[PDB]
DNA sequence: TAAAATATAAT
DNA sequence: ATTATATTTTAAAAAATATAAATTAAAA
DNA sequence: TTTTAATTTATATTTTT
């Protein structure tokens, strides 16, 4: 009942490269308004809110609401078959035991049909309020992935402190402590280098950093990371796709 | 409980989560001590030796749970080693039966060392194991110097682990047996080891998901574990686990199934103790959970060198590095949980 | 005395990177026609027929029909020393039981002289009867490399169904069911964009994928690979090596 | 009190992935002349003498001749955080045992401030006297790195013999044997693809090749390797780091 | 305390 | 005539260590 | 895109006494 032809394989490939190792199985919720995934980590600390809107899919139809529970390692190994410019057609028919991924080459020569088996899955959904956030930093995505990769060598935790002079990612461990400080570049506000700090209250929160390294595998999806955080609320790492939806990553802080 | 884990794996596999050791990072988990003592006095044999010191005092269990508790703080899991005390009287025959099984092993020991085949000597050295008040007091002394909280149960400590989970103090019980799911614990750990990260992954059993996916409550789950084989009382001969679920899912209590089942097909045992076993599995003589407070303290350094390595004549660099790893892992920020912040407004099943 | 100069030494580098994982020890047959290798792999499934003719060698000179017992891991390690533009000279004396590989630089400043011991080993030359193959496809080796590489993620069995309209590679496993279809491309027979099919009757066989990935390792030799198959015959995976020789792989169907 | 800021700190990065593998822990002897690391192998075979003079440090300011013992695995993992074009400012305190490192981006908003745990160890001064060396060669760095890496597949030892025609590296082992000969180029360029030899007397020397593989991790520092040797003295592998300092690698011949 | 193997048994 | 089931019987760890292997990020 | 070159990682030894 569900058909979804999307003209570029890069978006779904980068989504499943983002989700192949943070979470290991998930249940996609597919309606006529788009394809959502409010999946919950087995470590019980991270949430994924993936939304690919129906206007993003360039040929989209869905007769009824349908939830399919896939193992995303298998879905990532099957979307690894597609290239970076293939057209991916998602198909799911009545009594959906398999999901058909069709990879059409842009030169109209190679068609690759993949009938991935599904499984019975029951993933609980969590309640996300539309809430105002105290500190919202917009960052280059390669820059934030670089910061997480740098601080992962130092320690197992990061202390993000947001203030009017900038954001400061601190890390303490056996090696020492590193403080990557970033100023809000108001003069250079281009597409890539766009560090903008919406400021309501100075916050200082300690997060884990292995889960931030899992989050920063979503870095080829977009060039902007929106880290939104309040004083005790879990932070949101939003990878705002210019085409379709978002990939929000919710991570709980560490409390002393 | 004989075959409950295989039954849950066959029937309702969504109630078992195959979680990793490192994913939790700050979860309070009660541990049955005596099962870990038996694991660390069976597996830590090199062979014909006991792995004891030069004076003969057995100390393999101390170093085993030393390294296991160190790796549980390293992975973040804060343990509560609940120790076994006086067992209930319905087990008091059966444990005695278990002891005469060891006496049979004692009998087979004169086909072990008399012939000289060392493999059977190792295989029955692993079966003449017995916990002792010396072993329990040595391990309680060790956990006194770690600062890990130890609880001496006034009854069977599986029920006390289920009481500590049911009070909301600890999240889960680390007992590998399926007694704690019958005793009433919502979340149960299994294979909570240290080094076997992927050879034995953590099998988290949710009793709420078991009772949801089997259409049961605690009463007929206790009755279910009576029919399919219970440690406390005897079970009916003609009913295994598949007949247990097929005859608890169609009749709820145990009074209705002891009336209408004929003695010609499935005869009841002549000494029925299912009501007393149901009372001991529903309302055990557990400790008061709020009377005890769980505090994790920093490990005393030189006292742990004096007890752990002094009269046990071990090394110093290895144990000192382990205590340094415990002090590094304990002193830190406790990781928050996402269930505390976002409320579960619903559940989604793959349809 | 065997002497064989090859200006494009990256060709020989790609050959010994192709036959490294398949063949541990090989029996090179050196004749005045050229270099041959008819060797069967370590698990005894796939046969390998390398043929480098003497026309592609810039200076070829041999006298007898020499048999070279060469550990191909050793020759692969020694040919890893050469660059992609190095000139490789194979030399072997009659009395000496060693093979000397001399790498001249493209600008002639780094003369390398390697010597490799040759072991004694059994002649695995059993021959092969040639067949007029029914399904012969001449299709780009990058696409075949992609197809075997991404169908190895599902299972260890590719069912090739070859017909006039197109070629289907299916693979059923424990995590999915892949189906890659390639049609004929009318792009005036390009080097990397031509799937040309010649046909006798539509055919369907099943092959392993460990050995197909081992054949996928030979893809830097040619931009276009020829797959030949018929009714219960071994599959021929042929790489035309820069119009000098051909490397044919024979795979028994499972 | 100590400051050492240099605009391009990829020099310091490539020093740490040059000598992070030989030495587990080394004493940076920091004086007003600059940084003079002088230590030996973890297996105590090969010596490392790093000298970074204060001329290429763009602001250098040292007041006391400190001797701080850095964990080079920790220092290399800290300098993996810097990019290839970060302004690196080394900061130090005479009282505190923390070595601060400030990385500044070319787009000056990302300021990184990493501290380091130190150590007050004292290695003994093995000050090698400088003598008139007989044979000295100046090769490309990629050429010598390739030579060490492709002779390490053969054996653990290399025989370096230099003469009027050129230099020859000879490895041997159960894989076989290999001779690499490099002639002196006729001045193609000053630094890029040029081998120049200066000669006093013919001598061949045998060196371990694993230590030479560890020595060739300094090859992205400078484009010229200056091997210096004579009869029964350690080989001096010299890297002239961008006309600022030198990394000397001393290997005792077998 | 746990799981498997295999003869045995009844739905 | 497979399905169950209760018989017989095995089994329980964790350090470092060296070494072979599969990613992953780095470097073309 | 493609290889190297590290970089962990899952095996598999051995004493831990």
């Amino acid at each position: 009942m569900f058909e979804a032809r999307l003209v570029q394989g890069s978006i779904l490939k980068k989504v499943l490269e983002a989700l192949k190792d943070l979470i290991n199985e998930a249940c996609w919720d597919i309606s006529s308004s788009g394809v959502n995934l409010q999946s919950m980590d087995s470590s019980h600390v991270s949430l994924v809110q993936l939304t690919l809107r129906s206007e993003g899919f360039d040929t989209y139809r869905c007769d009824r609401n349908l939830a399919m529970g896939v193992n995303l390692t298998s879905m990532s190994k099957i979307l690894k078959c597609a290239g970076n410019e293939d057209i991916i057609t998602l198909r799911a028919e009545d009594n959906a035991d398999t999901l058909a991924l069709v990879f059409e080459a842009p030169n109209q020569e190679k068609v690759s049909d993949y009938e991935m088996k599904l499984m019975d899955l029951d993933v609980e959904q969590l309640g996300i309020p539309e809430q105002e956030y105290s500190c919202v930093v917009k960052m280059p995505s390669g820059e934030f992935a670089r910061i997480c990769r740098d601080l992962s060598h130092i320690g197992d935790a990061v202390v993000i402190s947001c203030a009017k002079d900038g954001v400061k990612f601190s890390a303490s461990g056996e090696l020492g402590n590193g403080n990557i400080k970033l100023s809000q570049t108001s003069n250079v506000d281009k597409e890539e280098e766009a560090v903008t700090i919406e400021m309501n209250e100075p916050v200082q929160l300690t997060f884990a950093l292995r889960y931030l390294n899992f989050f920063t595998k979503a870095t080829p999806l977009s060039s902007t990371v929106t880290l939104s955080m309040s004083a005790d609320v879990p932070l949101v790492v939003e990878y705002k796709i210019a085409d379709m939806g978002h990939l929000k990553y919710y991570l709980a802080p560490k409390i002393e | 409980i004989q075959g409950l884990a295989k039954l849950i794996a066959d029937v309702a596999p969504s109630a078992i989560r195959e979680n990793d050791i490192k994913s939790y990072f700050g979860r309070k988990v009660a541990i049955d001590a005596s099962m870990s003592i038996y694991q660390f006095l069976i597996a830590v044999r090199q062979g014909g030796d006991v792995l004891q010191n030069e004076e003969g005092e057995t100390t393999s269990h101390l170093m085993g749970m030393f390294y296991r508790t160190i790796r549980m703080m390293e992975n973040g899991i804060k343990p509560v080693y609940v120790f076994d005390g006086k067992p209930p009287q319905l087990k008091s025959g059966e444990l005695a039966k278990r002891s005469e099984r060891r006496a049979e092993a004692e009998k087979q020991l004169q086909q072990a060392q008399a012939a000289g085949a060392e493999q059977e000597v190792e295989k029955f050295t692993k079966r003449l194991v017995k916990v002792t008040k010396q072993h329990n007091d040595e391990c309680k002394h060790l956990l006194s110097l770690m600062g890990i909280p130890y609880l001496d149960a006034p009854s069977e400590a599986e029920a006390s682990c289920a009481a500590l989970v049911k009070a909301g103090k600890v999240y889960a019980a680390a007992t590998e047996d399926m007694d704690c799911l019958t005793f009433g614990s919502p979340v149960l750990m299994r294979h909570l080891t240290a080094s076997e990260a992927k050879k034995l992954p953590i099998q988290e059993f949710h009793l709420s998901r078991i009772l949801q996916e089997l259409g049961l409550n605690q009463e007929q789950f206790v009755d279910l574990c009576i029919l399919l084989g219970s440690d406390y009382c005897e079970s009916i001969r003609g009913i295994g686990p598949k007949r247990a679920v097929d005859l608890i899912q169609k009749h709820k209590s145990i009074e209705e199934i002891v009336r209408r089942l004929d003695p010609n097909k499935y005869p009841v045992p002549e000494n029925w103790l299912h009501k007393e076993a149901h009372q001991l599995f529903l309302e055990p003589e557990v400790l008061d959970p709020e009377s005890v407070e769980l505090k994790w303290s920093e490990p005393n350094e030189e006292e742990l060198i004096k007890f752990m390595c002094g009269e046990k004549q071990f090394s110093e660099e290895r144990i000192r590095s382990g205590v340094k790893r415990l002090s590094k892992s304990r002193q830190g920020s406790t990781q928050g949980r996402l269930d505390d912040f976002f409320k579960v407004t619903g559940s989604l099943s793959s349809a």
